[PDB]
This record gives C-alpha cells, structure tokens and sequence, in this order.
C-alpha cells in the first residue's frame, strides 16, 4: 500500500514539470533533470516498502 | 524615408535578465512611477513598494518575479531603504515587474494621498448614491457604482491613515 | 464589474475613473488636475458642400457611454 | 485592420524637430507574434516580458 503514496507523488512531480515547462520553455534542461533526480528519490521509498513486502512473502 | 521609430529616441530600455544567468541579491528595486504620460520617480532605488491589483495587494521587493499585475483604484506605498513612506493614489493602469530588479508602475492617474480631501469624497459619494436610483438606465447604474466604487476606496484609504 | 456586460470597453472604464477621481481632488489643485479630463474635441468629415458632417462612432463625453 | 500607424511629429531640441511613427500591431496578430517570443528562443528581450 506505501506504493500507493509513491506512484501519486511521482504523478505529483511530473504534474508540475508540465506546467513550469509551459512558462519557461527554455529552462528545460534544469526542471528535467530535477523531476527524474526527485524521481530517483521517491523510487528510493517505494523500494524500501517492497523490500520488507519481499521479506514477510518469502521469509 | 527610413521614418525614425518614436521608441527609439527613448534610449532607457528595459533591461531583461536571462533565465540561465547566474543569480545576483538585490538590496533595491528601480521604481518608475507614471502619471499620465508624466513620470514622478525616475528608476528610484527604494526597499519596497506595495500595489493594489486586481487579485489583491502585492508588495513587491527586489528580485520579486517578472510579472504583469493590472492594478484598481486603490492607495500606493513606497518605502525607501532609509525607511521613509511615501502614498500616492492611482485610480487604474497596469504594473510592470522584472526579475532584474525594476518595477515599472504607470497608471493613468497617481496623485498624492495628502491631495485628496475627505468632505470632498463624502458629498460626491452622496450624490451618486442619489443619482444611482434615478440611473437611466444599466449602463448608467454601472457607470455611478463605479464611481462610487473609487469614492469608497479613496475614503477608505484616508481614514486608514 | 457588471460594466463588462453591457460591452463598455476598458479605455472608457479608465476615463471614467479618472474623471471621477479629478473631481475628488482639492480644490486648488482641481485647477490643474480638471484640465487632464475635460473632452473638448470631436470627430468630423468633410462632405461635399464643405460641411464638418460630424460622426457618432464613439461617444466624446462620459455621459454618453 | 492589419495595423495603425500614427505619424506625428518629435521635438529633439528647441529646433530640430522630426517626424516620428508609431506602429499599433493589430492584437489578433500580437497574440501570434507574442507565442514565438514566449516559445523559441528568438526575440530574447521580449522573452520575459512576453511570458
């Protein structure tokens, strides 16, 4: 269920990437780069919840 | 036969910042304050300036981000760095704010606060709540409670200080 | 407000509050600041016999928005 | 109306005077012209105030 409330925070992080490319077009590079660094930091604690999901289902 | 843009003989253009440019803290913003085709400040370093939109107030300070605000009848601040206040009062015109530090107000009308009169702004708000029944028509009810809209707000401002 | 409904456009909305704010000035500066609002023009065409046919394209005054 | 092109005159000094001209780019194609100082990087100063 904690991938519940990572999934929707990516959607949040990419939701907004939109709208602030829409008014800086030309700053694309630093607001990408940001999304997929963010990205990387809500994947973290979606793995750490399918870690103990692995752990209580094959141990 | 290359007739001579008229913008061009106005040799103090805006100055545009880049995004990718590297960030500089600013300590003052440039005001340039426009009555009428008639400036009363001219790129004035002062700490901050407050300004009444549509939306709502907004003060700005320097480095605030570019912006276009399209202001209503309504009093105007300035307080410089030394830590004076100035009030004006505008009755309308547009608001221009650049992330470079320069905050371009040029409204229709700006008189000072202190020009303005009480007794006079009563007795024209009296007036037109008479005439506001006796309206001819919708146009014309729109057209006093407009008027009276302004009254209330130059009353409003004077009795706040 | 209700003004945009009936189609008055912005420009007159303008004219209006500045007239109304001229005529809550003081009087002494009222002198000057009433100069600033006061519509003395009009909008004419000459015709054939040489007559100023004058045009009602827009309204001069407030009063008649 | 494509555009509106006011032609009057400048006072430069006490006696030079010129003729000056102001364009009035009709909206319907302001709107246009102001998406390509919003999007490519073409026309940079009105990149900001455009946006």
């Amino acid at each position: 269920i904690a991938l519940a409330g990572v999934g929707l925070g990516i959607g949040t992080i990419f939701g907004n990437l939109l709208v602030a490319c829409a008014r800086q077009p030309n700053l694309t590079k630093m607001l990408f780069n940001y999304a997929i660094l963010g990205f990387a930091l809500t994947e973290a604690i979606g793995l750490f919840a399918l870690m103990l999901a692995f752990l209580m289902l094959f141990s | 036969h290359d007739l001579p843009e008229g913008f061009e003989f106005m040799e103090h253009k805006v100055v545009n910042k880049d995004i990718h440019a590297p960030h500089e803290n600013l300590e003052t913003l440039r005001l340039t304050l426009t009555r009428q085709d008639e400036f009363l400040l001219r790129e004035e370093p002062v700490k901050c300036v407050t300004v009444t939109g549509t939306n709502g107030e907004y003060g700005i300070y320097p480095g605030h981000a570019y912006k276009i605000v399209q202001l209503n009848p309504s009093p105007l601040t300035v307080e410089y760095t030394d830590g004076t206040t100035k009030k004006y009062f505008v009755s309308g015109g547009f608001a221009h704010i650049n992330n470079e530090g320069s905050c371009d107000v040029n409204t229709v009308e700006c008189t000072l606060l202190d020009d303005l009169d009480l007794a006079i702004a009563e007795k024209e708000l009296a007036a037109q709540q008479a005439a506001l029944g006796s309206a001819k028509d919708d146009k014309a009810k729109s057209v006093v409670e407009i008027r009276i809209s302004v009254i209330e707000a130059v009353i409003a401002a004077l009795k706040h200080h | 407000s209700s003004w945009r409904d009936h189609g008055i456009s912005y420009l007159k909305y303008l004219n209006v509050c500045t007239e109304t704010l001229h005529s809550t000035v003081k009087e002494s500066r009222r002198a000057k600041y009433e100069r600033w609002s006061k519509p003395c023009y009009t909008a004419q065409r000459p015709d054939g016999a040489g007559g100023q046919e004058t045009i009602d394209k827009v309204p001069i005054h407030t009063k008649d928005y | 109306a494509d555009r509106y092109q006011v032609i009057f005159n400048r006072f430069v000094s006490a006696g030079v005077q010129r003729n000056a001209v102001y364009n009035i780019p009709s909206y319907e194609k302001w709107k246009e012209d102001l998406a390509d100082a919003a999007s490519s990087d073409n026309q940079k100063n009105r990149y900001l105030f455009a946006n």
